[PDB]
């Protein structure tokens, strides 16, 4: 995920 | 039988802004004379307005900077279908 | 060495003249990825912010929609609005006039199909979803993102617009994209799911580099160019054909429906969005719930150039009053009665073309569809006191058949009565035109059709499918 739309995913 | 409609996601409004939209039949010319019809009114009462754009095309209508008070006024304006105050929309 | 996204939308068999605009932030358009097949028409309407950062939204999703190596739709060509601003934010005024930009860019330079991505979303808007709509029925094929909040769609515009492609996100395992409170939406207003979690595309910091985000506009952009190329293939298709073709040809009841809250299960489809390898389409349309009174009406309606074969309902609570197929505008519209905590309107909606259908209602060995050629695609019942192959049964209940007039349709009738959840389903070929109940020793509260499976709730119950194919 990132903040434009920051954790990470998987 | 004109209605007014706003965000109800509270911190998603956008007051000031507002997008009047005219009847299915009506056209272009009509959308611009009961613009500035609008601003007509709004300036006897010494409120200052900007029509933003007029719309045609997919819908008749247009987009007015304006206070919230001139919504009674701007509702009774002839050929007016429904009034909504401009919102946020966001990424997805 | 191929992203998980692309694989999932390829079929488990497998072997340009549509243009596709896109409404969002900032775009590097030379990016490899993107480079010469994006043309940014400079269109802009963002509001003032309260440089790389700027297009990465952008950047991803025109690079997941036709970029060279990591795009679903390769050699798709798109044109580029910008309506969000740095801090990927907009306005519905903004994306009014960028709407009616697109659509007076094609009056004033006609092409061929349009597929105009919306990768945003606020809160449900009378004027955004009426824009859609009028741009829908002028024959532009809109598809959205379900919303990224963990919802119902129908809360979000354009994502419950009429008429509009609402698609949610599912990860690499099959399951809906939740993140604590975040998450996807969902509900009768998502239309099918898409790869949205972990998709890699063009990233904005270089003009080679790649980044790896996550939303609904990525399942969206999977779905955009799956239509795109679908719209090549056969560019006469209709948007009713476009989306009955897209949940056709997706993958079926591999989501994990827990991850749902428990009312939203029935209201979300179970569908992954997939590519056509290298017939009759029906599609269940779950309606606006009605209300707790006892005259109490919903209304679930198809398409216009969308035949409607059946109709059912579901009360959560169990008392109801059923169902009736009515004509409205010139149209068959399903129409569900409540009891009575409320009831939804199910109906079948399909596409049917050299076909006639009409409406007869009569009591329940009596045939409703007695005229020679005619079948029987769908049954319904509603009665008013709470207390043989073209042929309706019931029990002191008012049957509404629906009967088609139709060459190569051809109509078989399974049953299966047994408990909470009694199913049905059409063989493979098979299409499933009706899903109906059979009441018994026990009380049903609903019947609905789940692709080809025909699902009765009840708390001896019978599930009744009428099943068609065509010759
Ligand atoms: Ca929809």
């Amino acid at each position: 995920f990132v903040s434009t739309t920051d954790r990470p995913c998987g | 039988t004109a209605t007014f409609h706003r965000c109800a996601k509270d911190p998603w409004r956008l007051p000031g802004t507002y997008v009047v939209v005219l009847k299915e039949e009506t056209h272009l010319s009509q959308s611009e004379r009961t613009a500035r019809r609008l601003q007509a009114q709004a300036a006897r009462r010494g409120y200052l307005t900007k029509i933003l754009h007029v719309f045609h095309g997919l819908l008749p209508g247009f987009l007015v900077k304006m206070s919230g008070d001139l919504l009674e006024l701007a509702l009774k304006l002839p050929h007016v279908d429904y009034i909504e105050e401009d919102s946020s929309v966001f990424a997805q | 060495s191929i992203p998980w996204n692309l694989e999932r939308i390829t079929p488990p068999r497998y072997r340009s003249l549509v243009e596709v605009y896109l409404l969002d932030t900032s775009i590097q358009s030379d990016h490899r990825e993107i480079e010469g097949r994006v043309m940014v028409t400079d269109f802009e309407n963002v509001p003032e912010e309260d440089a790389s950062k700027c297009d990465s939204h952008g950047t991803h999703l025109a690079g997941v929609v036709s970029g060279r190596d990591a795009g679903v739709a390769k050699g798709a060509s798109m044109r580029s609005l910008r309506v969000l601003n740095c801090q990927g934010k907009g306005t519905v005024s903004g994306t009014l006039i960028g709407l009616e930009f697109i659509r007076k860019s094609q009056l004033v330079q006609p092409v061929g199909p349009l597929v105009v991505l919306l990768p945003l979303a606020g809160g449900y808007s009378r004027v955004l979803n009426a824009a859609c709509q009028r741009l829908a029925r002028a024959g532009v094929v809109l598809v959205t993102a379900a919303g990224n909040f963990r919802d119902d769609a129908c809360l979000y515009s354009p994502a419950s617009a009429p008429e509009v492609i609402t698609v949610g996100a599912t990860n690499a395992q099959d399951q809906p994209v939740t993140l604590g409170t975040l998450g996807t939406n969902f509900g009768r207003c998502v239309d099918l799911f898409a790869p949205g979690e972990d998709i890699i595309g063009a990233s904005s910091d270089c003009s080679t580099c790649f980044v790896s985000q996550s939303g609904t506009s990525q399942a969206a952009a999977h779905v955009a160019g799956i239509a795109a190329m679908m719209l090549s293939a056969e560019p006469e298709l209709t948007l009713a054909e476009l989306r009955q073709r897209l949940i056709h040809f997706s993958a079926k009841d591999v989501i994990n429906e827990a991850w749902f809250p428990e009312d939203q299960r029935v209201l979300t489809p179970n569908l992954v969005a997939a590519l056509p390898p290298s017939q009759l389409f029906c599609r269940t349309v779950w309606s606006a719930h009605s209300g707790p009174t006892r005259m109490a009406t919903a209304i679930a309606r198809c398409a216009p150039d969308e035949e409607l074969l059946s109709c059912s309902s579901f009360s959560r609570s169990g008392k109801r009053r059923g169902e009736r197929m009515e004509a409205q505008g010139g149209k068959l519209v399903c129409r569900a009665h409540n009891a009575g905590e409320g009831v939804y309107a199910i109906a079948r909606c399909c596409l049917l073309p050299q076909a006639n259908c009409s409406v007869h209602t009569a009591p329940p060995t009596r045939v409703h569809c007695h005229q020679q050629g005619h079948v029987l695609t769908g049954c319904s019942s509603h009665w008013e006191v709470e207390d043989q192959p073209n042929q309706c049964v019931g029990h002191e209940a008012s049957i509404h058949a629906s009967c088609c007039h139709a060459p190569g349709l051809e109509c078989k009738v399974k049953e299966h009565g047994i408990q909470e959840q009694v199913t049905v389903a059409c063989e493979e070929g098979w299409t499933l035109t009706g899903c109906s109940a059979l009441p018994g020793t026990s009380h049903v509260l609903g019947a609905y059709a789940v692709d080809n499976t025909c699902v009765v709730r009840s708390r001896a119950v019978t599930a009744v499918a009428i099943c068609c194919r065509s010759r």
